[PDB]
């Protein structure tokens, strides 16, 4: 059939977009953790 | 009910021959049997303006000739008055118009109208 | 909606090595795979085998014998053409254009170029006469190059005189898929976009072109294989007598991308100029007003017809024009200005092209002048202004526009007659009881600078109002 051949291509054109989405949040993970560092030390500083 | 003013309005939008005739009556309450007006003469003045005479004025002249209430004498006098032989198109058109209604020359009316027809001829 | 059914079938079947074993057993003992490959070709990961597959698929659609010798160097082989990228002779020229499409992702234009090279040989020849036929073709472009060289020797002016008013037209010699094309016209409206400089780096679609090339014809004709021009006049060109020559069943054709509306007298003066009939059978002649309106409505595509009803509207910054083309006007000959559409021109020897293109230029100029009134703009039933204009032809290459006096009440007629490609004379007809409006030379200069009826009407209106 041919309706599924495009359907693979339709799925093909979206995970490559989704592949960089996981990579984008990888740089994001580094950003979130650093913020907590001063949150915790600040909490101790006010405590 | 001025001749030029009504003819321009008739010319601006394409009208059939009967509609223009119907309309002309509406424009002026007192027709006075097309004598003072010189309607046949007025059409000629519009016709000769262009290098090639427009067919719609010629058709209006034909319709006026068709009605018995338009004298043949006035048309003949108006045609004879123009002359000046500028170009072949105008003389050919006048030749066709003259060829259309000749050979009958029937006049109905008073005797002085017949006398005027003789002078026009 | 078949995705859900496919998922259900997959779930049913999901409850491999066996398949591989079965295929292996079949292997030990068509177009569908090619279709899958060419459908996957568009998104192929950029790499050398991927471009090899892309080129082989392109050859498959084009019918070229797909033969490969390496991963980087490929050869296109067919009956009489042979092109290598990294017959009956060597490679013509290493044109930079094909390298330009090949080095980038411009394979569609590359495929069209290959199809054009193939179409150069759509001939019914026996691979020897065809060979000779293409050899003759060379002779023709040499002769037209000599014509252009002679005209350049005539005067060291700009390419504007080369295109508009000159023998033949501007040259773009054949290179790859683009054939040798001749520029003969650009309209002043098309000349200015949004003042365009006309230096040598002019595009091919900037206006319209006129290609000359060979297609097979039903008749057999005597054509020169060798170049026909060997001696050159100081300012003229003389064609030496033919026969080498032999009765080759083909003819030289001048191809137009789009048809031009041409009057009947143009057709008979065309056979007067050439002698070969343009139309095999007699076509149906119609007044060229509808033809020109349909032609120049195609310069601005729209799927929805305008429903103009021969009442055309024109929008100007200060004026609004209502136009009546007034088709079937009574000419002295008794008929109207009947016209047809032309797309192809037939000719025997390269000595016929200048007069043919001059007549084409005159007809195109007249058609553009007539069709300047043709517009897609609508400003319906506007009581202020809305001047009424009527177009009426008088003779071949002649017409007139009759309209009410802008100030007075009598009619006024302006008659136009086209002399040459860029030559148009103008005359005025006015009543006995009227005032001065304009001069004929002024109207002629306006026509020569714009070539558009509404602009001329605007100029006349302004000059009469200033008085």
């Amino acid at each position: 059939e041919n309706q599924v051949l495009e359907l693979l291509i339709h799925r093909d054109g979206e995970f490559q977009e989704l592949m960089k989405l996981a990579l984008n949040q990888g740089k994001i993970h580094h950003e979130m953790q650093v913020l907590e560092k001063e949150v915790e030390k600040r909490d101790s500083d006010i405590q | 009910v001025n001749l030029k003013q009504a003819i321009l309005q008739a010319w601006k939008e394409r009208w059939s021959d009967y509609q223009w005739a119907i309309n002309m009556k509406k424009f002026f309450p007192k027709g006075a049997t097309w004598d003072i007006l010189n309607l046949a003469d007025a059409l000629l003045e519009q016709a000769m303006i262009g290098p090639s005479p427009n067919p719609l004025i010629l058709s209006y002249l034909k319709y006026a000739i068709s009605s018995q209430m338009v004298s043949y004498s006035s048309v003949l006098t108006a045609i004879s008055k123009f002359d000046d032989f500028s170009r072949d198109l105008c003389v050919q058109a006048l030749l066709d118009i003259m060829d259309m209604f000749c050979d009958r020359l029937s006049c109905h009316g008073k005797a002085e109208e017949c006398i005027g027809l003789c002078r026009a001829l | 909606l078949s995705k859900m059914s496919s998922l259900l079938e997959r779930l049913h079947a999901k409850f491999w090595s066996e398949t591989i074993k079965l295929v292996r057993q079949v292997m030990e003992k068509q177009h569908l795979v090619s279709c899958l490959e060419t459908l996957q070709k568009a998104l192929k990961v950029t790499s050398l085998p991927a471009m090899t597959d892309r080129l082989e698929s392109i050859a498959r659609q084009n019918g070229l014998g797909s033969h490969l010798s390496a991963s980087g160097t490929e050869c296109y082989i067919t009956s009489d053409m042979f092109y290598v990228e990294v017959h009956h002779g060597e490679n013509p020229v290493s044109c930079p254009e094909l390298v330009q499409q090949l080095r980038e992702k411009n394979f569609d234009e590359f495929s069209k170029h290959l199809k054009g090279l193939v179409n150069l040989y759509n001939l019914p020849g026996d691979n020897k006469l065809k060979t000779k036929m293409y050899l003759a073709l060379q002779s023709l472009e040499q002769d037209l190059s000599k014509m252009a060289i002679m005209y350049w020797k005539a005067t060291n002016a700009g390419p504007l005189d080369k295109i508009l008013h000159g023998s033949v037209g501007y040259l773009t010699p054949r290179s790859g898929g683009h054939l040798m094309n001749l520029k003969y016209y650009v309209s002043p409206s098309d000349l200015l976009d949004d003042i365009i400089l006309h230096e040598n780096n002019v595009s091919r679609s900037l206006g319209m072109n006129a290609s000359v090339t060979i297609e097979g014809t039903s008749a057999v004709y005597k054509l020169p294989i060798a170049p026909l021009i060997m001696g050159s006049h100081p300012v003229d060109n003389k064609w030496t007598p033919s026969f080498n020559s032999v009765d080759l069943p083909a003819c030289f054709f001048l191809k137009f991308p789009q048809p031009i509306p041409v009057s009947r007298a143009f057709v008979q003066k065309l056979q007067n100029c050439t002698g070969i009939p343009l139309f095999e059978t007699q076509p149906t002649y119609a007044p060229l007003y509808e033809l020109i309106t349909q032609f120049e409505l195609s310069k601005d595509p729209d799927p929805i017809p305008l429903n103009h009803n021969m009442r055309f509207y024109a929008a100007l910054p200060g004026q609004q024009h209502c136009y009546f083309l007034n088709k079937d006007a009574p000419l002295p000959d008794g008929r109207s200005l009947q016209g047809t559409l032309v797309s192809k021109i037939t000719f025997q020897h390269p000595g016929r092209v200048p007069l043919i293109l001059n007549l084409i230029r005159h007809q195109v100029a007249y058609n553009t002048l007539i069709g300047s009134c043709v517009k897609r703009t609508i400003l319906k039933e506007d009581s202020p202004g809305l001047l009424q204009f009527e177009v009426c032809p008088l003779s071949e290459s002649r017409f007139s526009v009759s309209f009410q006096h802008p100030v007075n009440d009598s009619l006024v007629c302006v008659v136009m007659d086209v002399q040459d490609s860029t030559h148009v004379s103008c005359k005025l007809y006015k009543g006995l009881s009227d005032a001065l409006i304009c001069t004929d030379d002024f109207i002629a200069k306006v026509v020569q600078r714009c070539m558009s009826i509404p602009v001329t009407m605007r100029a006349i209106r302004r000059k009469a109002e200033t008085i």
